[PDB]
């Protein structure tokens, strides 16, 4: 119902929020690994695609 | 009773001392680059292409491909790791201390359970019928393509401990299915494979339509409508909408409501006890994707065969492969904004059944996962730690009242993240985009906490 | 019956190479950890010794010499044994910071092996040479030793007495 | 599936955008105080050049190849579209690649090439990087150095032998090679020999004469020649001695590192005195009274007394009397009074920190329990014998600038070994103003009380240390 | 001994059983339909003890 | 897997002297001062007994340690006479008997027995004026057996304090509180007198 | 029974190739 809710946003409220510098650090970490992850993947597929269509008859 | 099965079994040699951090993340980049290129390589005596996709919604939670090296994937190390933790929790067997010849059994039967249900997997696969006729295709390549997809199971299934033994930073497991997802993502926002329906070939990519579609198309006002928001294929606006969950969900992650905490048995030292919003994180939303991929699978395999039935009906209609008009189509997540437009009934019911779905799941796993509060409580008083209150302030009334409140939250506003990724048009699932970014959080924290 | 040999040759040659990689990799691995250099610097005692038992073998020579050239060898290998347990724990401790690098260790795991060997070896000698004489050789090369250095101390410390009333006679 | 585009009408837009993503980006790769004094040493020139050449960063040659290839191949594909733009309902997929590359022409060129490129460049790179980054250890110097020097450790030794047992390093070899040894070797090794006397070498001739290596023997010399301020008659090997200055330094640093891991009071306070006697370029054993610009060993051979076991400390000096200046400022001798009054205004702002109360402290309570943590508090201002960074050492006599730190360890006498690591900063909190320091550390768990000693022993300066008692409380 | 040699044919005995039952779907088709039926009798005791299951909820929640 | 070294055996003599050439001069001093060494040793053991055995170091003979003390005994005596001369004399002829203590002993009881002589003939040159003597013969005394020994650090700093070095003294006296009762009191009126 | 890293690597590194050269012995005997 209501009682739910009212616990969550007192949850929320005495919660302690991240700030500014520490948030751009660990977002500009995670980026930086999903991009390295990201395109590692995609030069593999990029260059097997022709390799595998010329292996294959 | 599986004693003379250990020294038959390969297992890779422990560590002689140690393993520094750049070693470790060497050993881990080497050995994700290996099961990539094996998943990129077609198999040999592939005869028997554009065949139904059998597990079809699986693929996105386990590693895998048409007809690659890797069609058994992972999952016989999933399947013998979920098989023994069952056993385990349900306490069949004596396997409960912690001595070291009994994990060390524990692990050896795992093992052997996991190679010999590849080797299952592999014969099933290849004598149903899948690739070629067993009859078409001839006897003597089927046992050739047979021992083809055991070495390559044997394979992944011993380089598991090159990632777990510690020469790895964390596990195998985590990683062949994080990195799948960013492939997803990476290929959907730069994909060069043109598809012509009429009326001037488009690329199928994001980035490089938007600059074909402007570059050689009159009418620059018709050459943006079709590039930011087309519904036919990838466009810009599901590309930013993706930017902005993942930034919303790493700012998110960080919430946690710290305690105070002073040790008992050497005076003076201070700390602090962490209890973070996504508590479990990613559990609750895992166990929702598995049971609908399972219901899912399920009403599929039931509606192939007796569609000419009132239940069957009733529980799920596909059609081009996509439900309707059941109840795996109120399971099934809305298509795009003008699908969750039309019908209000279907967005609302989903909306809820999410929540309260990951809501109580998170709830019933706070319990097995044995982090409850008459759980942790016993373990801080066991480590020495007292609450550092006013005057002897007690610590399990506290964090009874603390831990259930913000469980029942996290999987409530885990749902609510998934669900809107989703019904805003993120690039890949919700459920991908919350483990490629879950999974990279966490392997970050560990990086920070050991080293660097 | 080619299409039922075709995938056992498959088989075989894979196994085949996987064996004559792993023996190699074995091979040049034991190759570079005997090609290691010895810890510290070539035994001298023991080579008189030997000298002195070759030159019995290619005889007269008594015996009394040959006992203190084990005794003599006792003693250089129980300060060679000190040095290496005095030693140990500190290589353990520095090698977690990490400014030491493997081939120390390995260098000072074949050390102590050697020594083993050696202690062992001089105490079968030994118990040889003379009944019941195997745990005393060691008591006297310890007492021989801690004497020896000790009365080496003494007499540096005694021999600066010159510079020092030279001085005092200067400042005088 | 898919059919390879046999025009050039996608693939120069993919391959544009693609060049595009990695070219723009890289081009943007292309694109505290000093101590004040008026003295330069011999060899300006020498010293300052070697200084210049210790930083070099290009930065230029690394993504310039790159930078470059992405323009080609950007003007080529803008070309290729200009040109074939002008000669350019079903379900059809295709690839914006070429045609050439699956044709039965370049098939096996491709398939040959990527083969060899993953079974060749892989293995190779991999490892490249492994064995590249394992011969650099923590301190900075190559992992043979340590295992070489770890071996000439000794139980006790302070002052001359701790420079043999550093001169076996490795770093003399890569600056040593070819013929630049045996160059030099005989006149190094008789004016170091010769000229100096017995007072700064005793007994080192012998370690000096038995070793036969002309790589060792050579920057040993040499180094006692940087030690002792000889200046060798030649305009070559006096680079080579202001560098092996620098190289010694290291050593001393990772040598710092290796006795203290081993656990023990006479080699620590060896290590540290030898690196101030490296930083400072004074021979170790010779009055500290040298750290001074204007002194040569015939002033302080004159102004301390003609013959004496001890030696006058700066501060004990500047505290005279106006004295001094009868005794070193008559100037048809030691010095005139032009450079006296450098001497002076240079010697009034060298720091000097003197504890006034260092008393031990556990955070809660105000009794210390047994088996607790307890965090030592030392305040003391800094007054010269007369987050702020402190002034550089005041050193001409070695290529790199040395931040003056600081080293505060506390140990036992009974058994004469150390008792916690000491805790190296840099930086105090501003005669002067009022300090403060902290340090924490796990207390014993006993009942019974017991004393430690302190040290203040700092790097980069001779003659300041300061040597306190305390008394640790176990109450319970 | 004895009990060594009877662990090992326990443990060989069922790895055949196991390594039997994954290559089900290769039934011989004799007793695949009596499998189906047994399969189809358990899911409908499932399916009943959930729907017991809902009652009990459904008459403790009044 | 033994260098071999040619060997010579005197014979009547029992002592070995290395052949002409270890093709190296550092090796031939090397192996000389071995051959020394091993001759000495072949010398003690022959004088040790028919038996060329060496005791276990569990029990002492007795013999030699009454001659010690009668020894330092009658110097005492000499000492309280009024001499001094005769005295340091007979004292440094008492250290060159202890001395002659082989090594296969314990070390023990011939380093309390050189602590006991060199503190004693320390103390008879301070009474002779002769202050470098004492001082070395008190700094032998104190590395003999530094614990136990506060005549020894307390006679050390004396001589020092009367022949200048302050700052030696002071680090003298400083490691004598620091090892250290009436020792511990006279060394801190010792220290208060610098 | 125990095996060392690299020759894990070396393991998969053969097998890729195995495949590779399966693929391309049996391209040539098609074509020829």
């Amino acid at each position: 119902p209501r009682d739910f809710l009212k616990d969550g946003m007192q949850f929320i409220h005495k919660c302690q929020k991240p700030d500014r510098k520490e948030f751009k650090k660990v977002c500009q970490a995670v980026a930086i690994g999903f991009v390295a992850m990201g395109a590692i993947g995609y030069i593999v597929k990029l260059v097997h695609i022709p390799i595998n269509n010329i292996l294959v008859a | 009773l599986i004693k003379p099965f250990t020294p038959l079994l390969p297992e890779v040699a422990a560590p002689e001392t140690k393993v520094p951090f750049n070693q470790k993340l060497m050993w881990t980049g080497l050995t994700l680059l290996i099961f990539l290129v094996m998943s990129q390589m077609p198999l040999y005596g592939i005869v028997s292409s554009d065949t139904s996709d059998p597990l079809y919604w699986l693929r996105m939670m386990l590693a895998s491909n048409r007809g690659t090296l890797m069609e058994l994937g992972i999952t016989p190390i999933i399947s013998s790791g979920m098989v023994f933790q069952l056993l385990a929790g349900t306490h069949l067997i004596d396997v409960n201390l912690d001595l070291k010849t009994d994990r060390e059994l524990y692990q050896t039967a795992q093992k052997l359970f996991a190679i010999i249900l590849s080797f299952g997997q592999a014969c099933v696969h290849v004598l149903t019928g899948l690739y070629g006729q067993p009859s078409d295709l001839g006897a003597g390549i089927c046992v050739l393509l047979i021992v083809q997809l055991v070495v390559a199971g044997l394979v992944v299934i011993l380089l598991d401990e090159l990632l777990q033994k510690g020469y790895g930073l964390g596990s195998g497991i985590s990683l062949f299915i994080a990195t799948n997802i960013c492939e997803s993502i990476v290929w959907k926002a730069f994909s060069p494979t043109t598809i012509n329906t009429g009326r001037g070939p488009e690329f199928e990519g994001a980035i490089i339509a938007l600059f074909h579609l402007l570059l050689t198309w009159p009418d620059k006002q018709r050459a943006l409508r079709e590039a930011f928001y087309r519904q036919s294929l990838p466009n810009i606006m599901n590309l930013l909408a993706t930017l902005l969950v993942f930034a919303a969900v790493i700012y998110l992650q960080g919430f946690r409501v710290e305690i105070p905490v002073k040790s008992a048995r050497q005076r003076g030292v201070r700390g602090s006890y962490p209890v973070r919003l996504f508590y479990t994180s990613n559990m609750p939303i895992m166990l929702q994707s598995a049971l609908c991929s399972n219901v899912f699978l399920i009403s599929q395999m039931l509606y192939s065969r007796f569609s000419d039935n009132l239940l069957v009906r009733l529980l799920g209609v596909w059609e081009p492969l996509h439900a309707a008009s059941g109840i795996a189509y109120y399971m099934s997540p809305p298509l795009n904004f003008k699908e969750a437009l039309l019908d209000p009934v279907h967005t609302v019911v989903y909306i809820t059944f999410m929540l309260v779905a990951c809501a109580l799941f998170s709830k019933t796993w706070i319990e097995v996962s044995g982090s409850s509060p008459r759980d942790v409580a016993k373990q801080l008083k066991d480590q020495g730690l007292v609450m550092a209150g006013h005057r002897e302030q007690s610590m399990y009334k506290e964090l009874k009242r603390v831990i259930p409140t913000a469980a029942a939250f996290g999987g409530a506003c885990i749902g609510a993240l998934s669900v809107a990724s989703d019904l805003l048009g993120a690039l890949g699932s919700g459920t991908g985009i919350l483990l490629a970014v879950t999974i990279i959080y966490g392997y970050f924290e560990m990086a920070a906490r050991e080293g660097d | 019956w080619l299409t039922l040999v075709v995938p056992f040759a498959y088989l075989g040659v894979l196994i085949g190479c996987l064996a004559t990689f792993s023996s190699l990799y074995r091979r040049r691995k034991a190759a570079k950890a005997a090609s290691l250099e010895p810890w510290f610097p070539p035994h001298l005692q023991r080579d008189i010794y030997h000298s002195l038992l070759h030159l019995d073998q290619q005889q007269r020579v008594p015996e009394t010499v040959l006992k203190a050239a084990l005794l003599r060898r006792a003693a250089e290998d129980i300060k060679r044994v000190m040095a290496i347990r005095e030693q140990k724990q500190a290589l353990a401790l520095l090698l977690q910071r990490g400014s030491v690098g493997d081939e120390l260790w390995q260098r000072f795991l074949r050390a102590e092996k050697e020594m083993e060997d050696e202690v062992r070896d001089v105490v079968a000698e030994a118990n040889s040479y003379a009944p019941n004489w195997g745990q005393v050789i060691f008591q006297s090369a310890r007492e021989m030793d801690a004497n020896a250095t000790y009365r080496a101390r003494m007499e540096e410390y005694q021999a600066t007495v010159a510079e020092e009333r030279a001085w005092w006679d200067k400042k005088r | 599936e898919y059919n390879y585009d046999e025009n050039g009408q996608f693939f120069p837009f993919f391959v544009l955008t693609l060049t595009g993503l990695v070219t723009l980006p890289l081009t943007y790769s292309l694109l505290a105080p000093r101590i004040k004094s008026d003295f330069k040493p011999q060899h300006d020139d020498i010293i300052q050049n070697q200084k210049r050449k210790r930083l070099r960063k290009e930065r230029r040659v690394k993504r310039a190849i790159a930078v470059v290839v992405g323009w080609a191949i950007i003007g080529y594909m803008v070309y290729l579209i200009i040109v074939t733009r002008r000669t350019a309902g079903s379900y059809s997929i295709g690839i914006a690649l070429p045609k050439l590359i699956i044709e039965e022409g370049s098939g096996k060129y491709v398939l040959m090439l990527y083969a060899s490129l993953l079974g060749i460049l892989l293995p190779y790179i991999v490892g490249r990087w492994w064995y590249g980054s394992q011969r650099y250890t923590r301190e900075k110097v190559l992992a043979a150095s340590a295992g070489n020097m770890f071996r000439e450790y000794e139980g006790t030794m302070i002052g001359g032998p701790i420079v043999n047992a550093l001169s076996t390093g490795e770093e003399y070899k890569e600056m040593l090679s070819g013929p630049k040894a045996e160059e030099g070797l005989a006149k190094v090794e008789k004016k170091v020999l010769a000229l100096d006397e017995k007072i700064l070498s005793a007994k080192d001739r012998e370690v000096l004469r038995k070793i036969d290596n002309p790589v060792r023997r050579k920057a040993l010399a040499l180094l006692w020649a940087y030690l002792n301020r000889i200046d060798l008659e030649d305009p070559v090997l006096n680079e080579e001695k202001y560098e092996a200055g620098s190289i010694a330094l290291s050593l001393t640093e990772s040598f710092t590192a290796i006795a203290l891991a081993f656990g023990n009071l006479i080699p620590i306070i060896g290590a540290y005195r030898i690196s101030q006697c490296i930083v400072q370029a004074i021979s170790p054993g010779s009055s500290p009274l040298l750290q001074l610009p204007y002194f040569t060993p015939k002033v302080v051979e004159s102004v301390e007394g003609a013959d004496v076991k001890t030696h006058l400390s700066v501060q004990k000096y500047l505290d005279m009397p106006e004295e001094r200046r009868r005794s070193l400022t008559v100037g048809p001798g030691l010095l005139t009074e032009d450079q006296y009054n450098s001497a002076i205004a240079v010697a009034k702002q060298l720091p000097l920190f003197a504890i006034s109360k260092a008393f031990f402290k556990v955070a809660g309570e105000r009794v210390v329990t047994p088996s607790s943590l307890v965090q030592l508090v030392i305040k003391g201002r800094i007054i010269p014998p007369g987050r702020v960074q402190p002034p550089l050492a005041h050193a001409p006599y070695l290529p790199r600038d040395h931040p003056p730190r600081w080293h505060i360890f506390l140990a036992d006498a009974k058994q004469g070994k150390i008792a916690v690591p000491p805790f190296t900063f840099t930086t105090f909190d501003k005669t002067f103003n009022m300090q403060t320091l902290r340090m924490q550390f796990q207390a014993p768990p006993q009942v019974g009380n017991f004393s430690f000693v302190l040290h203040m022993i700092s790097d980069s300066y001779m003659g300041f240390d300061v040597k306190q008692e305390i008394t640790l409380q176990v109450e319970d | 001994e004895g009990p060594q040699w009877k662990q090992k044919a326990l443990a060989a005995a069922f790895v055949i059983g196991i390594f039997a039952i994954v290559l089900f779907p290769l039934w011989p088709i004799m007793l695949r339909q009596g499998v189906w039926y047994l399969s189809v009798g358990m899911l409908g005791l499932l399916g009943l003890f959930f729907a017991l299951a809902i009652v009990r909820l459904i008459l403790f929640c009044v | 897997t033994y260098t071999h070294y040619p060997l010579h055996l005197d014979p009547s003599s029992k002592a070995v002297s290395l052949a002409t050439t270890g093709q190296t001069p550092a090796q031939t001093e090397a192996v000389e001062a071995e051959l020394q060494q091993l001759n000495a040793l072949h010398r003690s053991l022959i004088s040790l007994d028919p038996p060329n055995v060496p005791p276990p170091p569990l029990p002492i003979n007795p013999k030699r340690s009454a001659q010690i003390t009668k020894l330092k005994e009658t110097a005492n005596t000499a000492y309280k006479r009024g001499n001094h001369g005769e005295a340091v004399r007979l004292y440094s002829y008492a250290i060159e008997m202890a001395a002659g203590r082989p090594g296969w002993e314990p070390v023990n009881l011939a380093r309390e027995e050189l602590s006991g002589l060199y503190a004693n003939r320390a103390q008879a040159h301070m009474a002779q004026q002769m202050w470098p003597e004492g001082w070395v013969d008190a700094k032998c005394s104190v590395e003999s057996k530094p614990v136990g020994n506060a005549k020894g650090w307390w006679r050390g700093g004396k001589c020092l304090v009367e022949m200048g070095r302050y700052d030696e003294a002071r680090a003298w006296i400083e490691q004598a509180l620091g090892i250290e009762s009436d020792g511990g009191k006279e060394l801190a009126a010792l220290l208060e007198e610098i | 029974l125990r095996v060392d890293p690299v020759v894990v690597l070396v393991l998969s590194l053969c097998f890729i190739f195995s495949v590779v050269g399966l693929h391309v012995i049996a391209k040539i005997t098609r074509k020829f």
